[PDB]
């Protein structure tokens, strides 16, 4: 009897998000005229979508950076504990980065604390390590890729108690290990060799 | 330069998902740091979150079929509005080259 027809596009609905971009739309209805006694419904789209900008930035939650370096091993009210069987303490921190527009602060510990022994600048007896495994080829994209392994004068650490409220005590600091000369070196012996049949570094998106 | 804006970024794959559409700046897309964008031409999907290194790719296969060769892998500074380790810009690749031998040949 009567074929459906679309009415006019209505107004744009309010943006459904409270920050950044969203999808809004305008709608129309098959009522101009409404279908009657078996007449067809309207062909095509009842909806037409748009991107809407709120122009408002969303909150950004903070995120922990990685731990900073351990502070020096020291004991409150002792001038110097290095090269001595005297536990100290040290701490390291990390920063909540990127927190913005009322985003969440980070959850968890900001500061890390432990007992240490100081062997900072402490001369120790060393023995030579076996070869390391071959390192990476350097430079990986430059013209001369060469890989290396090394033997190191390894310090012999003092037989101090590992724990001492019974808590772990960690050696900290760069000692000065004393070795027999090996191939004219007192600390590091290095081997190099070229990497063979070197590929070219190509951005996989190019 | 207008981009394609996605509602979702997939960390594991680094894929853009849930296209909002085009005709938007990165600036507007990334008002929501949960969003991701792509150039109209295609290629690298960038998340709107702050820049951080991607995981190393698996090792690419041995430059030679049975002799000693080498093989590459990479990671990328991926994100927006900042820099990765070593004052580095989003999109920047870092490469590692490993010595390689496929079979005892
Ligand atoms: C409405 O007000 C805004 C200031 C935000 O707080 C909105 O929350 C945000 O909602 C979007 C979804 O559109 C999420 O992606 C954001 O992560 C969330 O912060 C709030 O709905
Ligand atoms: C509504 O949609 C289009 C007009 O824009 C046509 O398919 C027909 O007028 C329909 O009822
Ligand atoms: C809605 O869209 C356009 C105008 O926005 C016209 O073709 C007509 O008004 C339609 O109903
Ligand atoms: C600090 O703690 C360890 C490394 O000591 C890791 O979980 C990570 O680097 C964190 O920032
Ligand atoms: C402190 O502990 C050791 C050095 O003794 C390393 O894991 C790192 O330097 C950390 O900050
Ligand atoms: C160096 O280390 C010890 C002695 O310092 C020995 O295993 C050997 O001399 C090595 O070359
Ligand atoms: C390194 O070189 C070989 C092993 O590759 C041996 O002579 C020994 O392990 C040395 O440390
Ligand atoms: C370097 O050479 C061989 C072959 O890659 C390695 O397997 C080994 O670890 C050495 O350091
Ligand atoms: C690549 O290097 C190692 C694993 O091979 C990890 O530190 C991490 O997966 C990184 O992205
Ligand atoms: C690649 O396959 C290996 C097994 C060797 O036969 C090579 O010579 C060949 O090119
Ligand atoms: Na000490």
């Amino acid at each position: 009897s009567v074929a459906g027809g679309w009415g006019p596009w209505g107004p744009v609905s309010p943006c459904p998000v409270t920050c950044g971009l969203g999808q809004t739309m305008e709608q129309r209805t098959c009522n101009h005229p409404v279908p009657q006694h078996g007449g067809p419904f309207c062909a095509g789209d009842a909806t037409r979508t748009h991107i809407c900008n709120t122009a408002v930035p969303c909150p950004v939650d903070g995120e922990w950076d990685s731990w900073g370096e351990w502070s020096p091993c020291i004991r409150r009210n002792m001038k110097s504990i290095s090269c001595q069987e005297i536990p100290g303490q040290q701490s390291r921190g990390r920063t909540c980065r990127g927190r913005k527009f009322d985003g969440h602060r980070c959850a968890g510990q900001q500061q890390d604390i432990r007992h240490c022994y100081s062997i900072q600048h402490c001369p120790l007896k060393g023995s030579w390590s076996e070869w390391s495994t071959w390192g990476l080829c350097m430079p990986p994209c430059g013209p001369n890729p060469t890989r290396a392994r090394q033997r190191l004068c390894t310090p012999l650490l003092p037989k101090y108690p590992p724990t001492v409220g019974e808590k772990n005590v960690t050696f900290w600091g760069r000692p000065l290990p004393r070795c027999e000369e090996l191939q004219g070196q007192k600390l590091v012996v290095e081997e190099k060799r070229p990497c063979l049949h070197v590929p070219a570094c190509k951005d996989p998106e190019e | 330069d207008p981009v394609l804006c996605f509602t979702q970024y997939e960390e594991s794959s680094g894929k853009c998902k849930g296209l909002l559409g085009g005709g938007v700046s990165v600036e507007d897309c990334c008002l929501n740091t949960a969003f991701a964008y792509q150039k109209r031409s295609g290629g690298l999907c960038q998340p709107c979150r702050s820049p951080r290194w991607s995981l190393w790719s698996t090792w690419a296969p041995c430059s030679v079929t049975c002799s000693e060769g080498s093989q590459l892998r990479y990671r990328r500074c991926v994100g927006w509005n900042g820099q990765c380790s070593g004052k580095v810009a989003p999109g920047t690749l870092e490469w590692q080259l490993q010595a390689c031998e496929d079979q005892q040949c």
